[PDB]
């Protein structure tokens, strides 16, 4: 159930960590993860990818043992989680939830005036905030 | 019985249509017959659906079933049979030639039919006529001829044709095609009449009969544009084969009779326009097959067939979008293009291991288990990979995707890599690095540059492998220092011709590359900094550019030169006495550098960050 949690700026990334419930990411698609983003964008974006709603985005990016579930806010950002279970018992209702949570634990890490927004999370409190996420809900 | 059903690896890929055959003729007669000939071809020049969907072929312990027991007999229905067999010569009424041409006649259509009764196929009659139109009702003669020809062979009067020239040929030579299209028809459910009255009985729970009954139905309904009855019966075919439980390692047969109705559902429910069921379908057969298999799994298995699955797929796909079915394509258009190419990919490693398992020692069919190991030892090119990965770029491109033909272009250049051929891979890469510049997403710009200085090293483009180096250098922060610092060692060696250390990381050939470069070959982060741009009528500037170096490892300090910008007219910190312009010259000038000139440590960095204007 690897989320590999992706911020995404205008265009860059700012804070993609590869962590889950258990440890760490240990496959090697990271890079290439973020690449998987970069035809989630400039491909599976059609003129969708960006929008002024609360994103909701149940797949929009699916392949084996890796689901994408996608989030974008009127400031341009993406937020992109993937489910990375083929299938495991969870059902979307609690993956809008966790797009909740991360949200508001992306948007208190911008509650910061020293951190500059588009740079990456220094905050390692917004790090053990997106660590309780992986830890809970993978 | 315990023989396969059906062997044929792709059967009828093209559309069944109607086939109507004839005796083969000499080419003179067929010089007369010319323009009848490409009238029949005008078919094909006019729109397929003015086209009439016939084709000219042109020749010279229950028991087992008649016509359906063999996979030959299978492909004998397919073409060998015509539906409708019409014997040519020109009809003429003449004095002695006349009679002439009735004895012969009558007895060349006596031997057809002699061969075409236990075929079944109805043989009609249509003779040319180049003379002036028969009134019908004139000529009583005509009467005894119909009479004499008639009896003959036993063919009716009504299957009696008359081909007129071209003005009347044209219409004539299309209600011939109806009717050839009603008897074959008329044929044809026939022989589904036979097909049933076979399935009626069974051999005692053997079901693959059963299979080839739905299977040459299939030919039928397909053949006769029914599209529906075939494809229930492949539903139906492809059920009684899984409640065939697999016996045993011959998963195979199974896989390939599988395929085989796999394909003529999927492109049947295509031309029904039910893109969602052929998806499903699709899926919930693949996902079956990589559940079938448990052993032996030679890794030939699973592996070709599965690729070659997908390939088929994508090909269906084609086809719908030669009909004209988005809804397939607004999703994916190239699904399985690159789940094929990595399947390829998988099968290769597969036969990696599959040689090294030959070499452990190699007393019942392991000869044959040799040949299949000398057989994909021929499939080791893996080409195939690049022909996959160049439809599934394609295919990409058609729907607006820039990366995923990108990072399917990286795979291609790293096989490329492993067919050797860096050359190619050089190129893909000097393709890629800008947009994944732009990209600015740091984790795999790195990781493809690592590549890319490989390939440039191997390549000995001495040229692209210091521009990479010195990109690299910029902001080489993410990798080691040590790394960094024999980077910039082997930069300085070769402007200065000197080869890199890494002596055994290179190999003679390699040597011989870029010793033999050069010959054309010519000519970190810092900054400009100009104290005074739109110059007045008397000043002096000296050296305010300061060079930082984001690199830890120093730069060596011997020389440098800018070159004098011609906007207007033509002309850890390290501070100097360099200080180049000390003249003066009109006002309003504004300054704007091109490139740093680096002579320090090296000659010259041959990388655009000398930025013009920050």
């Amino acid at each position: 159930m690897a989320f590999c949690i992706a911020v995404i700026g205008k265009d860059n990334a700012p804070l993609y960590l590869t962590t889950s419930d258990m440890e760490q990411e240990l496959e090697l698609q990271y890079h290439v993860n973020a690449a998987l983003d970069v035809v989630e964008e400039k491909c599976l974006i059609g003129k969708g990818a960006p929008e002024s709603k609360e994103l909701y985005l149940g797949l929009l990016y699916s392949t084996e043992n890796h689901k994408i579930y996608g989030f974008v806010t009127n400031t341009r950002v993406k937020f992109i989680v993937v489910i990375d279970s083929s299938n495991v018992a969870l059902r979307e209702n609690e993956v809008r939830a966790i797009f909740r949570n991360l949200h508001l634990l992306y948007t208190d890490a911008i509650c910061n005036p020293f951190y500059i927004p588009g740079e990456s999370l220094t905050s390692k409190k917004f790090d053990r905030a997106v660590q309780k996420l992986m830890s809970g809900t993978a | 019985m315990t023989m396969d059903a059906t062997a044929l690896p792709s059967e009828l890929l093209v559309t069944p249509q109607p086939l109507v055959g004839f005796c083969g003729l000499d080419t003179a007669r067929v010089s007369v017959h010319k323009a009848v000939w490409e009238a029949f071809s005008g078919s094909l020049q006019r729109k397929a659906a003015d086209r009439a969907a016939v084709q000219y072929k042109l020749l010279p312990e229950w028991y087992h079933p008649k016509g359906i027991l063999k996979r030959n007999w299978m492909l004998k229905h397919l073409h060998v049979l015509p539906s409708v067999v019409v014997l040519f010569q020109d009809m003429e009424w003449n004095d002695l030639q006349w009679t002439e041409k009735q004895v012969q006649c009558a007895a060349i259509v006596q031997a057809l039919k002699n061969t075409l009764q236990e075929r079944n196929t109805r043989l009609c009659l249509v003779l040319l006529q180049r003379a002036a139109p028969l009134p019908p009702g004139e000529d009583l003669l005509a009467a005894e001829r119909a009479a004499s020809l008639t009896n003959a062979c036993g063919i009716t009067s009504k299957m009696l044709f008359i081909l007129p020239h071209t003005e009347h040929l044209t219409g004539y030579a299309l209600r011939l095609e109806s009717a050839f299209l009603d008897m074959a028809q008329s044929y044809y459910a026939l022989m589904s009449k036979r097909i049933r009255n076979h399935r009626d009985q069974l051999t005692a729970a053997h079901t693959s009969l059963k299979i080839r009954h739905q299977f040459k139905l299939g030919f039928v309904a397909e053949m006769r544009q029914d599209f529906s009855t075939g494809q229930k019966h492949y539903f139906q075919a492809y059920a009684n084969l899984d409640e065939i439980r697999i016996n045993d390692g011959n998963c195979l047969e199974i896989k390939t009779l599988a395929g085989f109705l796999n394909y003529k559902i999927c492109r049947l429910m295509f031309k029904l326009k039910t893109p969602r069921d052929a998806i499903n379908q699709f899926i919930i057969h693949v996902e079956k097959h990589k559940s079938r298999v448990g052993f032996k799994d030679l890794a030939f298995e699973h592996h070709a067939w599965l690729s070659t699955q997908h390939s088929v797929f994508a090909e269906l796909f084609c086809e719908a979008i030669k009909n004209g079915l988005p809804a397939l394509q607004t999703q994916h258009p190239g699904i399985y293009y690159h789940k094929a190419a990595e399947f390829v990919m998988k099968r290769r490693d597969a036969a990696m291991e599959a040689y090294a398992a030959m070499q452990a020692s190699s007393v019942a069919e392991q000869q044959a288990n040799m040949q299949l190991c000398d057989q994909e030892r021929s499939y080791n090119h893996s080409a195939a990979i690049i022909a996959l990965l160049s439809q599934a770029m394609a295919q990409f491109k058609i729907y607006k995707c820039l990366r995923f033909r990108k990072k399917l272009a990286i795979d291609m250049a790293e096989e490329y890599l492993k067919s050797g051929d860096h050359a190619k891979a050089l190129t893909l890469y000097s393709l890629m690095l800008p947009d994944y510049r732009q990209e600015k997403w740091t984790t795999i710009f790195t990781d493809v540059l690592l590549k890319t200085l490989r390939c440039a090293l191997l390549s000995g483009s001495v040229a692209d492998y210091i521009a990479c180096s010195v990109e690299a250098l910029s902001l080489r922060h993410q990798s080691d220092q040590s790394e960094r610092i024999l980077i910039l060692e082997n930069l300085w060696q070769v402007f200065q011709g000197v080869p890199p250390m890494p002596k055994t990381q290179l190999t003679p050939e390699a040597q011989a590359l870029w010793t033999s470069a050069l010959a054309n070959v010519k000519s970190v982060e810092m900054c400009a900094t100009f104290e005074r741009v739109q110059l007045s009528n008397d000043d002096l500037l000296q050296l305010q550019l300061i060079v930082r170096v984001l690199t830890d490892i120093p730069l060596r300090i011997r020389s440098f030169h800018v070159i004098l910008a011609d906007a207007g007219n033509p002309q850890s910190y390290y501070q100097l006495f360099c200080s180049t312009e000390a003249q003066q010259f009109h006002e309003n000038t504004q300054l704007r550098i091109v490139r740093l000139e680096a002579h320090m440590g090296t000659d010259q960095v041959a990388a655009l960050l000398t930025c013009s204007s920050n």
